[PDB]
RNA sequence: CAGACACCAUGGUGCACCUGACUCCU
RNA sequence: CGAGACUCUGGCAUGCUAACUAGUUACGCGACCCCCGAGCGGUCGGCGUCCCCCAACUUCUUAGAGGGACAAGUGGCGUUC
């Protein structure tokens, strides 16, 4: 443990952080070697505290939405650590590294901001932040988890693991691959 | 013979309560009794929620008044008569001072 | 009698006092180890600094802790801040500045702030709204 | 405390005696220039001390009125014989006593004097006795069905934050008219805010006093004396 | 030691079997049909919770100085679901929880003692610490 | 110790009381009178004393009328 | 951004400098206790802002 | 004269190292009063990595320890701290042997005797309290005993005479006799309020330096003025060496050290680096102390370091 | 300075009022 | 004048003052005593209970005085204000 700290049941090591912009917004083993994702119970104290929070801890944060599910991280970290188990038995890979790849293919490249042109709808081909690229990755990952479980035999962990695996390698069966591309569609589009 | 007399002090004015509790502890040692000290019982916050707007069409304006009373006791291993004799004299205003035969 | 230091670890309303008494004993949070009460979902949090410091620092003392206040989660940091501070305060007065500093050096790179108090409490509630910052549902024409 | 009313209830019940007494002696001792009361809890004696600017009507002749002024207080409000011992209090200043002044201005406004002229007389006089500020408001209907407000301010009046509450002496009087009610609203900001002795809430929070140095200079050579 | 050193959820089930090893645990005449609590939408799955509830009571009274009827009724209940209204905590049946108490008193697992109610029997202090070791040697959660 | 008054009749103060309320000496007493020229009978003033040999007379020499005023010796 | 120094600190600190430029220093807890010694400030926090701006002034004026 | 090369640096402090003290038994002990409300004991490694290791933390005040003084053996720590209390610590463990409540304001000074009984403290309460080791304030030297803040009370080595050489913020040095507490002399005629004062290590000569920083020399056996050794910058600490007459001035831009028999400047131990802001730039030596021998010149600055100098030609 | 510019109508009522003095007799 | 200043509160005071309507640790630690475990067993350590004291302390806790926050600091920037 003082040599290397791993995940609660997985390894923070053997994690392939393989994007260009998303360096040091995705870290699980670099400074963020955590068996237990919980920093202090707040993550909006600073704008800096976004990159302080790792993607494994923000996933436990960005899940508890939907007011009956708000204020429940203990249900969440249960279901989140359940979801890593459902990754590995479907993959065999490090389920953190699957989650780490899930941020990669779900992060956009160019998006669009609104602009006006002659009354007609045009949108400006802009980059988004690699902070936002992670935040557009996680939020689309967190959307398909509770939604697909909401009237199905599958729990959120089974839907979130399918959400991570199909976004670890873009299969267009996770919600995050399917909605990133519509964001990236408008950049090469209008004007 | 000594007689462990509680001196219970109740007030709402703290520095009035403090300047009298200073008189009781010193005056018990000025003319010799037990001196024990301020056993700080917690204050009681009397909070009452009121309406700020009578005939309250418009905005629901709530108004809360608090009143804080302050308790403490001073148990004195000291001879029963001259416990209450030295202490209860010379303090009329501002502060209730309750010397007490109990905790015998 | 045996040598000891008393400390505290604090969340919003949660003070856990551990006496890090000399001898051979556990980290007895309310007389029992941490495999008890069952929150046991933040269980890697409170078990983390003992692994990073070694149990022999905590087993060269008896640590019996009195804990009160808060909820289940508020007490988990309250005991983790305390027994971290118990180990610092034991070596600093009795044994050595160097080990407790190394204990302070080990605790602080992941930085759960296990040695400083935290000013976060519940914010005082004002009227005119069902929430501490949120207000009622408004109606206009 | 057992078996009385609560210690919570007791300090509630202490002001309940204070309110009904002050309202009633507003209704009757305003003829004294009612500045207030002072109920002093003494052993075997309720030392009531009547603050007023005309204490020549408290006894009547030979202590006549006190034996019915106490007989209101001593008999209705729960006191034994010899407990309520009445005392006068002819307050020294009255121009720092806006309560007695909005009383006394009501002896010039409802009692009869010109509107500005009585507010020239008293507002000077409460400044003549001394005021850091002193203001007079007569608010409401005047000259028919139209509401008016007559502001007569002298000295400095502050309103910021916390020291608005400490530094002033305020009086509101419901003067009844043949056409309505006006409010004689007289506030006097205390001249004994940084002084007298000293006044409330350490001298003014917008102000800092320093001492003069008169040190650390010398023409002398270093030369000592055994002392 | 205590029973707080061993696994509490194993303890409420190993002592439940120990009350089945007692053979009698003085069940009331009404558990096949009862509401049993105004918290519960359904009647219980069985009757063998009553052993577990007394296995949860005798563990509770091992730690107290003594307790009784009202104290058990806050333990096993929770949010009373108020339907179209907001749910709130209350207390269910005070008869079957007292029937638990008179049972463990009747078996001398707990016993009417000081601090207003039932504290441990010293036989119970054996038989809890006996099955505490049976809890502890089996598994340690 | 002062004997505050709302009126104080003709032996008012300021060497009208240096031999009347008491015999023992005082410091100084304010009166609204200018007590040499008018010989005006007026009371809105006060009476300051030292209270060593003054208390015995004025509490039986209260409630009275030297002229047509009313001496209220209320001591405080 | 906030709690910028108003008229009350700067006018008070100026009189303090020109009279006490020996007995003022640059340590706050000196000058805070010096503004305890030489000044009558109705708040510790106001004395924190004054004597701190004295240390702001004393650093400036010793240049 | 001789010189001083930088023997090393001390580490491990929070806030300004307000005083430093060697005990006569252990020159390898330096007790460095820092602004961390807890003085640190240092058993000197005399290394090149550090010069010592943190030995104890004498844990706890409400404010900062300005002056510190050790027992002559090296067993007790008198942390005269700005919480109003001097606290006599068990320097080996922690463990206040005596907290000295009674100074109503920030305890500026503390002195502990060669008798190892006389505790005299000066404070911002403008009092000079001759304490005992049990906290018995044996006498509070008042009544023209520094009518300004009592800056630093200093012992002549009390086998010579029972003298407190007390400097003050009243630009005076009130030199007393002890156990009668009448002035041996008031040293009159100083420029600037006297931040520090020293004795010659036999109680023989008195040197006084302060705000203006003119090291005015006095025959301490007489209270008669020798001369004014010239500094000019605000002296924060004066100390003759115990092995020779080297008085050293802890000043603003440097550490002016001299030879005092005869009057010549030995070196000037610099303390400045290139960090131009420029009202924020210079640090100062707020405390210098010699060794137990007078070989190592310890200099506890405002930079959380005590740079040391063993005298090297 | 040095990239992209659409239509959008209506609507109503009372009080701003013309002089000085200070024997409160303290 | 407002605002600021100011009040009160959240924080920071193992300093400091007090405790038998608070307690705490501390003993001898026993006792209900469990061997559960070590220890053969005592003892140890043990949740409570209590012996608890003429222990101790205010750490928890209470409430009292205080101090701490002032770019104050540093290092850039800014009329360098």
């Amino acid at each position: 443990t003082p040599d290397i700290k791993l995940f609660g049941k997985w390894s923070t090591d053997d994690v392939q952080i393989n994007d260009i912009s998303l360096q040091d917004y995705i870290a699980v083993k670099e400074k963020y070697a955590k068996y237990l994702p919980h920093s202090a119970g707040r993550y909006a104290a600073k704008r800096f505290r976004k990159a302080q929070c790792p993607i494994v801890e923000r996933l436990t944060n960005s899940m508890m939405m939907h007011g009956r599910n708000n204020g429940k991280k203990l249900m969440t970290v249960r279901i989140v650590k359940h979801a890593f188990e459902i990754i590995h038995l479907l993959t065999g890979e490090n389920p953190l590294q699957v989650l780490v790849n899930a941020i990669i293919n779900s992060g956009p490249r160019e998006d669009s901001t609104r602009i006006g042109r002659a009354g007609t709808v045009r949108r400006q081909a802009v980059d988004v932040s690699p902070l936002r690229r992670v935040n557009q990755a996680i939020w689309l990952l967190c959307t398909g988890a509770r939604e697909a479980a909401f009237r199905n035999i599958k729990t959120i962990a089974e839907c979130l693991a399918d959400e991570l695996i199909n976004a670890a390698k873009g299969s267009s069966n996770s919600y995050a691959i399917k909605k990133k591309d519509e964001l990236e569609r408008v950049a090469k589009s209008n004007r | 013979a000594i007689h462990r007399i509680r001196i219970t002090l109740t007030s709402r004015n703290v520095k009035s309560l403090e300047k009298v509790c200073a008189d009781l502890i010193r005056g018990a040692k000025e003319k010799n009794l037990k001196v024990k000290g301020p056993v700080r019982m917690p204050t009681k916050t009397l909070r009452i929620t009121t309406r700020k707007t009578p005939c309250g069409e418009g905005s629901k304006t709530w108004d809360r008044f608090q009143m804080r009373i302050h308790k403490r006791l001073i148990d004195l291993h000291s001879p029963s008569e001259i416990v209450k004799q030295i202490t209860s004299i010379s303090i009329e205003p501002g502060v209730e001072v309750e010397v007490t035969i109990a905790d015998a | 009698p045996l040598q000891s230091v008393q400390v505290f670890g604090r969340k919003k309303t949660a003070t856990a006092v551990a006496h890090c008494k000399r001898g051979n004993g556990l980290i007895k949070v309310n007389g029992r180890p941490l495999e008890m009460i069952e929150p046991r979902t933040l269980q890697y949090k409170l078990l983390e600094p003992v692994l990073l410091l070694g149990k022999e620092r905590f087993a060269g003392v008896d640590i019996r802790v009195r804990v009160k206040g808060g909820g289940h989660v508020a007490q988990i940091y309250a005991i983790r801040q305390s027994i971290s501070k118990a180990l610092v305060a034991y070596y600093q007065k009795y044994v050595d500045e160097a080990s407790k500093k190394e204990i302070k050096d080990i605790l602080i790179q992941y930085d759960r702030t296990l040695l400083v108090a935290d000013p976060r409490r519940c914010e005082s509630k004002k009227f005119g709204g069902p929430g501490a910052r949120a207000r009622y549902q408004k109606s206009y024409r | 405390m057992a078996v009385q009313i609560s210690k919570k209830r007791k300090f509630v019940a202490d002001g309940i005696f204070k309110a009904e007494l002050n309202e009633f002696l507003t209704r009757e001792l305003a003829e004294d220039g009612y500045s207030g009361v002072e109920v002093r809890v003494t052993p075997t004696r309720t030392e009531i001390i009547i603050l007023a600017t005309r204490t020549q009507n408290v006894l009547g002749e030979k202590g006549r009125r006190i034996r019915e002024l106490t007989a209101v207080v001593q008999k209705r409000f729960g006191f034994p014989e010899g407990s309520v011992e009445l005392y006068a209090e002819k307050v020294a200043t009255r121009g720092l006593c806006a309560i007695a002044q909005a009383e006394s201005l009501r002896y010039k406004l409802l009692g009869g004097l010109a509107v500005r002229r009585a507010c020239y007389g008293v507002l000077r006089f409460i400044m003549e006795s001394g005021a850091k500020g002193c203001e007079v408001v007569v608010s409401g209907k005047l000259r028919g069905q139209r509401a008016k407000s007559m502001k007569f301010v002298d000295g400095l009046m502050i309103h910021s934050g916390d020291p608005v509450n400490y530094y002033v002496d305020t009086a509101v009087r419901h003067v009844l008219l043949r056409q309505g009610v006006l409010g004689i609203k007289v506030k006097i900001m205390l001249p004994w805010d940084p002084s007298g002795k000293i006044g409330p809430k350490k001298p003014l929070p917008d102000h800092v006093s320093i001492v003069e140095p008169k040190d650390e200079i010398l023409p002398t050579t270093p030369i000592s004396e055994q002392k | 030691v205590t029973v707080k050193d061993v696994n509490q959820q194993e303890f409420v089930r190993a002592l439940a079997a120990f009350l089945k090893k007692s053979g009698k645990l003085k069940v009331p005449e009404w558990v096949d049909t009862v509401k049993l609590a105004k918290h519960k939408e359904l009647a219980p799955y069985d009757e063998n919770w009553f052993y577990t509830r007394a296995a949860s009571t005798a563990r509770h009274l091992y730690l107290r100085g003594g307790a009784g009827v009202g104290s058990m009724t806050k333990i096993y209940g929770g949010r009373q679901r108020n339907g179209v209204m907001p749910s709130h905590f209350s207390r269910g049946s005070k008869s079957v929880a007292r029937r638990v108490l008179q049972a463990l008193e009747g078996l001398k697992m707990v016993e009417k003692d000081q601090d207003w109610g039932r504290k441990l029997t010293p036989q119970g202090q054996r038989d809890l610490d006996r099955i505490a070791g049976q809890v502890a040697a089996a598994k340690k959660k | 110790y002062t004997a505050f008054l709302g009126n104080l009749p003709y032996d008012v103060t300021e060497e009208s009381i240096k031999e009347f309320f008491r015999g023992l000496n005082i410091s100084a007493v304010r009166l609204p009178r200018e007590p040499s020229n008018p010989e005006r009978l007026k009371g809105f003033g006060y009476a300051e004393f030292e209270d060593l040999d003054s208390l015995l007379s004025a509490l039986s020499l209260n409630e009275e009328s030297l002229g047509n005023r009313r001496i209220r010796v209320d001591v405080a | 951004m906030g709690r910028v120094r108003t008229k009350t600190v700067k006018k008070a600190a100026r009189v303090i400098i020109e009279k006490y430029y020996t007995r003022l220093g640059n340590d706050f807890h000196t000058n805070k206790r010096v503004c305890e010694e030489i000044a009558i400030i109705p708040s510790k926090k106001l004395r924190n802002k004054i004597a701190g701006y004295v240390t702001h002034l004393m650093k400036r004026i010793q240049r | 004269t001789e010189q001083m090369t930088l023997r090393g640096t001390l580490k491990g402090h929070n806030g300004w190292v307000t005083q430093i003290a060697t005990t006569p038994q252990f020159p390898d002990m330096i007790l460095s009063a820092s602004r961390d409300k807890t003085i640190i004991m240092w058993k000197l490694t005399r290394d090149e990595t550090n010069y010592g290791i943190p030995q104890r933390a004498l844990r706890g005040h409400s404010h900062f320890v300005s002056d510190v003084v050790i027992s002559s053996d090296g067993q007790f720590a008198l942390s005269g701290s700005w919480d109003g209390t001097l606290r006599l610590w068990d320097l080996t463990t922690g463990t206040t042997t005596r907290r000295f409540v009674g100074h109503t304001k920030d305890v500026l000074s503390v002195a502990f005797s060669s008798d190892n009984r006389q505790i005299v403290s000066g404070s911002r309460d403008k009092t000079i309290k001759l304490w005992n080791t049990l906290g018995v304030c044996k006498y509070t030297v008042q009544d023209e005993s520094h009518s300004e803040w009592v800056s630093c009370v200093r012992f002549s080595p009390n086998s010579s005479n029972p003298i407190i050489v007390s400097c003050g913020w009243d630009k005076l040095v009130k030199v007393w006799n002890l156990a009668n507490c009448k002035l041996k002399t008031n040293h009159i005629g100083h420029t600037g309020y006297l931040n520090t004062v020293t004795v010659s290590p036999d109680g023989s000569l008195c040197a006084s330096g302060g705000k203006d920083g003119q090291a005015m020399l006095w025959d301490l056996n007489e209270g008669k003025h020798l001369y004014t050794l010239d500094g000019g910058d605000i002296i924060n600490a004066l100390c003759f060496s115990p092995n020779r007459y080297w008085l050293c001035a802890a000043t603003g831009p440097s550490i002016k050290i001299w030879d005092l028999e005869g009057k010549i400047i030995v070196d000037e131990l610099k303390q400045e680096v290139i960090s131009t802001s420029s009202k924020a730039e210079p640090p100062q030596c707020t405390s210098l102390a010699w060794s137990a021998d007078g070989q190592t010149l310890f200099a506890g600055y405002t930079d959380n370091l005590v740079r040391v100098w063993q005298v090297t030609i």
